[PDB]
């Protein structure tokens, strides 16, 4: 569960 | 001559590559903090955190990675991480930084808890990349190329990966034959560096064994992008 890289790719 | 679209992608790639920044707040305490092991490996997991949400914003902003599957995205920050991170300190190693930055640097990373055995490799390959003597151009690119390789393990769909891949090499191909008119080998001498860049998949990996066998800890963002 990489949750911190799926956050960071979606975004801005 | 490159053509009007592979000059509007390089100013796509090299916008992205030079917001790239490591704050102040980290490198100041290059020189700041006190030289033992303890803070060295500190300063280094500092700077690790910070550069990969850098290259995780780099990679966002590549040519149609927001269009690939959510899966392979992934596997591909994961599988490119360790090399994009050594291919920037050869960067970071063959540049001028400010007075003391690049001796304390490297005595720090000298003794932070890495063997001999990886030290080692690890400065012959900036001197081996100091040789080429790249420009930001040829930094960018490669980044950008290493980060889409398409042979990684657990990607699902290699040919979309390609397909954004291959363009980067065309420009970084023609831009070889332009800004070293008399070496028709820079090039191959370039991909040539990333088998010697390949390796590092193996050192990191026992840099990290070996710290964590010592109850060393890092940040969760370093957790995610280098586990399993
Ligand atoms: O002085 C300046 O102005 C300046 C400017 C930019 C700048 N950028 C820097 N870096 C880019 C990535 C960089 C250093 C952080 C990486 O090192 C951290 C690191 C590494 C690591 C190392 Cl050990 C070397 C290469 C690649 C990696 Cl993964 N392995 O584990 C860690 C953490 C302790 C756990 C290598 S140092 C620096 C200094």
């Amino acid at each position: 569960d990489h949750q911190l890289l799926r956050y960071l790719l979606d975004k801005d | 001559e490159l053509t009007p679209d592979q000059q509007t992608l390089l100013h796509f790639i090299m916008d992205s590559y030079n917001k790239q920044r490591m704050p102040q707040e980290i490198t100041n305490k290059i020189l700041k903090e006190e030289f033992s092991a303890e803070e060295n490996f500190l300063i280094l997991t500092e700077m690790a955190t910070n550069h990969v949400q850098v290259l995780v914003e780099f990679t966002k902003k590549l040519p149609g990675f927001q269009t690939l599957d959510h899966e392979d995205q992934i596997a591909l920050l994961k599988g490119s991480a360790v090399e994009a991170m050594f291919l920037r300190s050869a960067e970071i190693f063959n540049k001028k930084l400010p007075s003391g930055h690049s001796d304390l640097l490297e005595e720090r990373i000298r003794n932070s808890g890495i063997s001999d055995e990886y030290i080692t490799p690890m400065f012959s390959f900036y001197k081996s990349i100091g040789e080429l003597k790249m420009t930001q151009e040829e930094y960018a690119l490669l980044t950008a190329i290493v980060i889409l390789s398409p042979d990684r393990q657990y990607i699902k769909d290699r040919e979309a990966v390609e397909k954004l891949q291959e363009p980067l090499l065309d420009v970084l191909q023609k831009l070889c034959k332009i800004h070293q008119p008399e070496n028709p080998q820079h090039f191959a001498e370039l991909l040539g560096r990333l088998t010697e860049l390949r390796t590092f998949n193996h050192h990191h990996a026992e840099m990290l064994m070996s710290w964590r066998v010592n109850d060393h800890k890092f940040t969760p963002l370093l957790e995610e992008i280098w586990d399993v």
